[PDB]
């Protein structure tokens, strides 16, 4: 309860805090004694306390400048401590800021020396920012150095130094050394995992000694490029507050032989000296790539030196190693063994909420126009990693500049600020920028979340119940199976007509158990067979393990039944431990090319037939499609449902699409010559007249015969 | 339409047309008094 609520202060004094007597009573503080106020992200200050009975109990009085220095907002909670070790400063060095001295020249140091420090005894601390009035300006300076440590008080006898040059303000902000949790969004799970893996060894090492265990050291986070891995590592390191020493893979690999070993040895030794510390790496694959493809001696010696350093790490030392790599399996396998990088973390493409949070964070400084619907942008952006969102914001701003530049002339070296006042990004600019982006993460197998529920499935109730019993129960009821000893099945294979709603069932099942869906289309398997694709099925299953629980989906599994990929899939699937929350769902419209070994126990043994939707199912699917496009009042879909015997969900969707296209064409013609913002009966009549069936009756007979034979 | 906005240059009065001079003077250039009046130019001042 000692935490006190931050309250806005009208007075601008930078070293005075006015509080009610009850505030002192709670902490038993004494009048005339400075106090230490600590906020967030290792920010603290020392202030002289005053008694102000007007302020209500628990309400403080700190000027906005001090709150800005502490990096806190109004109404926040700050910890208050006494200052029994109050000390005065002997030598303090401070330098000015150039942008703060614009409009007035001369040396204001002597001007401010006496008036602002005439026995004031204002407490000072490293990095403090204080504003003093000179001439017609209010100039703010920073506390470059103070001695003796740690904070001290500004006494008259203190010697003030001002020999130096100005330093910009925004330069400190852009240093990137100060980025808290507030600068990251959409990675709650990964952020929590990293915090629990790093903080505990460093912040509270005594726990492991109490329980008698060697704390883990090797942490390895991997994900698609431009996903924020470096930003997350930097943020967690700054939050911890331990000494941080980064190593860039490209930098280390860029120096002649021997120099790299020297750099690594020096970095490791220095980190050991300053425990607690955290060692971070970038593109660890570059320095220690797969050996089968790079047989050079240089990479071998570098990776061996790294392994020796990792092994030589002492038992008791607050040091944690982190690494980043785009491909989890590209790095040399030797680093994945016990006593090395073992705590693996997977970062996937953020979902709608994650994209919304990232977009909110990035667009916190731009002059957004009046109409901004970031929710819609998040909904449209599917498969966008954070870097692409930043690029989108930059491109939209550039488009706004293009729109507004014609007013100004670029030949003149000066641009009127009144024009700048009008700068603002409109929704159309964001639409255009979204049109001119180039997402690339989605093009490869990446774990992403899905939010499809059973409602979106038009029927197949029996299949729903059977799949629930097969999969969902052991996920949340393992104790029952352990008691009865029955092992849980994993391999479920859907067979039936194409476009009958299989991927949707897989997504629904994945969403049921709150697991990360993974999609691997047949062309990807074919490319892996040809070897062109960088990824390998080993990588797919490793990511699935690291992101457990997960649902892997194999679309068009018959396309590879190629024998090498079949054998590799069999080996990986069988080697998987059943108790793990990993499930494989296969899809195929030709349940004949599949090799018999695929149907063995402990593999894709469960077979599920997918029938064509019934009239009720077709009606439900039609209702599902028509959610955002308005319809003619009184429209009846029963005729459409009854007239679509033998149709598939995809065929009905195509019918809806062509009807909507006809409606839009009619609207365009009417506008040329929005009186019709919806569809009417005539469009559906046209569509049904243009109807067909993607599956012939002979195929239905074949599937029915196969299903009956399987049943028998 | 607007993607080429930067390329075009806004028009302004100070830009003037080029023609071969009747006289042979090099450091001396002559303009109509109307141009000086629009630009408030006078005699005795270099350009
Ligand atoms: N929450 C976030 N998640 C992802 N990217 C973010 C986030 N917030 C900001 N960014 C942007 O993402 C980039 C930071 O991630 P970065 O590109 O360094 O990741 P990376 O590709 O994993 O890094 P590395 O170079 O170490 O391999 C910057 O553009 C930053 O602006
Ligand atoms: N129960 C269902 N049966 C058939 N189609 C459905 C069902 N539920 C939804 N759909 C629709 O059918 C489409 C199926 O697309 P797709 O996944 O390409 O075919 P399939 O699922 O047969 O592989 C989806 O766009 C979806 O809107």
């Amino acid at each position: 309860d000692n935490m006190l609520l931050v309250d806005d202060a009208i007075n601008d004094d930078n070293s005075v805090i006015a509080i009610n007597s009850n505030t002192m009573d709670k902490l038993e503080l004494f009048r005339g004694d400075t106090v230490l106020v600590k906020g967030k992200k290792r920010k603290d200050t020392v202030l002289i306390v005053l008694i102000d009975d007007e302020l209500e109990d628990g309400a403080c009085r700190i000027n906005r400048v001090v709150r800005n220095n502490l990096r806190i907002r109004l109404g926040d909670l700050v910890t208050i401590h006494p200052c029994p070790d109050i000390k005065y400063a002997t030598r303090i060095s401070v330098l000015p800021i150039a942008d703060t001295i614009e409009g007035i020249t001369g040396n204001l140091f002597d001007v401010f020396l006496k008036p602002y420090f005439v026995e004031a005894y204002r407490p000072v601390r490293k990095g403090d920012h204080f504003v003093v009035r000179g001439g017609m300006r209010q100039v703010e300076f920073k506390v470059v150095d103070v001695e003796p440590e740690e904070y001290a008080v500004v006494a008259q006898d203190t010697i003030i130094h001002w020999e130096g040059e100005p330093i910009n303000r925004e330069d400190e902000e852009n240093n990137m050394n100060e980025v808290g949790y507030d600068d990251i969004g959409g990675c709650r799970k990964q952020m929590a995992q990293i915090r629990e893996m790093v903080e505990l060894p460093l912040r509270h090492p005594q726990l492991f000694k109490a329980i008698g265990i060697k704390p883990p050291r090797g942490v390895l986070m991997y994900g698609p490029p431009g996903t924020g891995k470096t930003l997350m590592a930097r943020a967690v390191a700054n939050e911890t507050g331990a000494f941080f020493f980064l190593i860039n893979g490209p930098e280390v690999m860029s120096k002649m032989a021997g120099e790299s070993e020297s750099n690594l040895r020096k970095a490791f030794e220095e980190a050991e000296k300053n425990a607690p510390a955290i060692i971070f790496i970038d593109e660890i694959d570059s320095i220690a790539p797969k050996r089968d493809k790079t047989n050079g001696e240089v990479e071998r010696r570098v990776v061996s030196q790294l392994l020796t350093l990792m092994d030589g790490m002492k038992a008791r030392s607050n040091v944690v190693v982190i690494a980043a790599t785009n491909r989890p399996n590209s790095i040399d396998p030797a680093l994945r063994r016990f006593g090395r990088f073992d705590r693996e973390v997977d970062i996937g493409i953020p979902d709608a909420t994650g994209r919304l949070e990232v977009l909110r964070i990035h667009t916190k400084n731009m002059k957004l126009a009046d109409d901004v619907d970031l929710e819609a942008l998040a909904a449209e952006t599917h498969g966008y990693v954070g870097a692409d969102i930043a690029s989108l914001c930059s491109e939209a701003a550039m488009q706004q500049i293009r729109e507004k530049m014609d007013l100004i002339d670029l030949d003149e070296d000066e641009i009127d600020a009144e024009v700048l006042d009008s700068l603002g990004v409109t929704m159309d600019n964001f639409r255009f920028a979204l049109g001119n982006s180039n997402p690339s993460a989605l093009r490869e197998t990446v774990v992403e979340s899905v939010n499809v529920t059973w409602d979106d499935v038009g029927g197949l109730d029996e299949i729903k119940e059977e799949l629930k019993e097969t999969v969902e129960y052991p996920v949340l009821h393992p104790d029952q199976y352990t008691k009865f000893g029955l092992s849980p099945s994993k391999g479920v294979l859907f067979y039936g007509p194409p476009g009958t709603g299989k991927t949707l069932l897989a997504k629904a099942v994945a969403t049921e158990v709150s697991a990360n869906f993974i999609s691997v289309k047949g062309p990807e398997l074919l490319s892996m067979w040809y070897g062109e694709s960088e990824s390998n099925i080993r990588d797919i299953f490793d990511k699935a393990r690291a992101a457990a629980p997960t649902v892997v989906f194999l679309d068009e599994l018959d396309s590879i039944a190629s024998d090498r990929v079949v054998n590799q899939l069999l080996t990986e699937m069988d080697g998987m431990n059943a108790k793990k929350n990993v499930f494989v769902i296969g899809a195929t419209n030709r349940p004949d090319q599949i090799d018999p070994a695929i149907l063995r126990p402990g593999r894709l043994d469960q077979l599920i037939y997918v029938p064509l939707p019934d009239e009720n199912a077709r009606l439900s699917i039609l209702n599902a499609q028509l959610r955002k496009t308005p319809l003619e009042p009184g429209l009846e879909l029963t005729a459409i449902a009854k007239a679509t015997q033998g149709f598939s969900g995809a065929d009905l969707l195509y019918i809806v699409q062509r009807a909507a296209k006809y409606a839009i064409k009619d609207s365009i013609e009417a506008h040329r010559q929005d009186p019709v913002p919806y569809i009417t009966k005539e469009h559906f009549a046209e569509a049904m007249k243009t109807a067909k069936r993607s599956v012939s009756d002979a195929e239905l007979r074949r599937y029915e015969a196969y299903s009956q034979q399987m049943k028998a | 339409k607007t993607a080429t906005a930067i390329l075009r240059r806004k028009k302004k009065d100070n830009m003037l047309l080029v023609d071969d001079a009747i006289n042979d003077d090099n450091s001396v250039i002559a303009i109509n008094s109307n141009t000086m009046d629009k630009l408030e130019l006078f005699r005795g001042d270099t350009v």
